[PDB]
């Protein structure tokens, strides 16, 4: 098969930037006058839409703004300048044999100034302790690089077992990123246990921004 | 101009077979150079998986070759994808696409997949239709230092999805996040944090409305001040 | 003239 490895996986870019973006081929996919390399984009929700195929040809409709480059193995999307609605995954395909293949994606995101965590810790509540069962949960919201590091720490131990954690995209609005950590308990274990503390490590600080609660 | 559109069961229990309808609209399937079908995972990873092609012969990807088969339908002009033996793995978006020969270079053509259908996903699992656990998350055990204050609802073991989840029957939608629903053994748990001044909350009462169509569920859980 | 990669199938 031939494998497509995009670079790099995730792009920050401010507007008006230029973005490029390379797919590289593990083997050529050149051929009697044509390079079989197309780029898709995909925003969220929506279905991928080409963009370039043969390399460099735009399809119609798609802004100048776009230019595809390259041959044998070695292929760039270009964005300039990247606008606000460029914000999206892009693809590049090859058509060479079949089967038809797709590189990973490389995300293409706005870059907004750092923005630390809002972290919140939260006990269970006693609807769901009287049932027997125990979530403590964690929000780090509204924060910036979306790079973070969330750790639960039960009595001062790291646990690792348990932990559910989700996260939304780029917010469209404030470009920001927000996440949920669950740490999920028996009532039992839950009550074997005192000190409940969702720790985040992140760009914005040198020491961890910490939440605690003690069940008593 | 063309429209492509997929349709089938949304949910599909392990080792059954999942059957996909692309139905084409503007343009006659005669008429495309091949006719495929695309599957997209979650992370967004996507696996081309084969085509039925003009001469009506198939081409597919020797990973799905074993269980897979596409035919179409000249008259009612769709061409369908089944799938046997899904595993929980074969859960995905899937899309139906067309290759058109595109105009290139000097009065030459390219074939490219240029126009998809919306996607249907589709969920492979043998859980049974189950209405979420709607549990209220106020602050650890007080208010606190100036304004903000963060509220929470959690939306406990559910199937199949979605769940809605509003806060204030839509009144506050400033300062909301809702997570995306991650798997528990089996069943769904997704999270809905709200920020709200301090002055409205404990004063006024919060609450987050959860509705999960499947079972016809309808929960309101007031967010009240931990009684310690 | 069309340009069909060499290993598609139906080349």
């Amino acid at each position: 098969d031939i494998v497509l490895t995009q670079s790099p996986a995730s792009l920050a870019v401010s507007l008006g930037q230029r973005a490029t973006i390379s797919c590289k081929a593990s083997q050529g996919v050149d051929f009697d006058g044509a390079s079989f390399m197309n780029w898709y984009q995909q925003k969220p929700g929506q279905p991928p839409k080409l963009l370039i195929f043969a390399a460099s040809t735009l399809e119609s409709g798609i802004p100048a703004r776009f230019s595809g480059r390259g041959s044998g193995t070695d292929f760039t999307l270009n964005i300039h300048p990247v606008e606000e609605e460029d914000a999206a995954t892009y693809y590049c395909q090859q058509s060479h044999e079949d089967p038809l293949t797709f590189g990973a994606g490389t995300k293409l995101e706005l870059k907004r100034a750092d923005a630390a965590p809002t972290v919140s810790i939260f006990p269970p509540s006693s609807e769901q302790l009287t049932s027997g069962g125990a979530s403590v949960v964690c929000f780090l919201n509204n924060f910036y690089p979306k790079d973070i590091n969330v750790k639960w720490k039960i009595d001062g131990s790291e646990r690792q077992n348990g932990v559910l954690n989700s996260w939304t995209d780029q917010d469209s609005k404030d470009s920001t990123y927000s996440m949920s950590s669950t740490l999920t308990l028996t009532k039992d274990e839950y009550e074997r246990h005192n000190s409940y503390t969702c720790e985040a490590t992140h760009k914005t600080s040198t020491s961890p921004i910490v939440k605690s609660f003690n069940r008593a | 101009d063309v429209q492509l559109q997929q349709s089938g069961p949304d949910l599909v229990k392990p080792s059954q077979s999942l059957s996909l309808t692309c139905t084409v609209t503007g343009y006659s399937i005669t008429s495309g150079y091949s006719w495929h079908w695309i599957r997209q995972f979650p992370g967004n990873k996507l696996e081309w998986m084969g085509y039925i092609h003009y001469s009506a012969g198939t081409n597919y990807n020797p990973s799905l070759k074993s269980r897979i088969s596409i035919t179409r339908d000249t008259s009612k002009n769709q061409f369908f994808l089944q799938l046997n033996s899904v595993t929980t793995e074969d859960t995905a978006t899937y899309y139906c696409a067309r290759e058109e020969a595109m105009p290139y270079g000097n009065q030459a053509y390219y074939y490219a997949m240029d126009c998809w259908g919306q996607g249907t996903t589709v969920t492979v699992s043998s859980a049974k239709t189950t209405p979420p656990s709607v549990y209220p998350l106020a602050p650890g055990s007080a208010a606190q230092t100036n304004s903000m204050v963060t509220l929470g609802c959690l939306v406990k073991g559910y199937f199949p999805e979605p769940v809605t989840v509003t806060w204030n029957s839509g009144s506050l939608s400033s300062g909301v996040h809702t997570f995306p629903a991650v798997l528990q053994s089996d069943l769904y748990t997704l999270s809905s944090s709200v920020t709200v001044p301090s002055s409205p909350r404990p004063s006024e009462t919060v609450t987050c409305n959860v509705a999960h169509p499947a079972s016809s569920t309808k929960v309101d859980k007031k967010i009240v001040p931990r009684d310690c | 003239r069309i340009h069909i990669g060499p290993g598609r199938a139906f080349y």
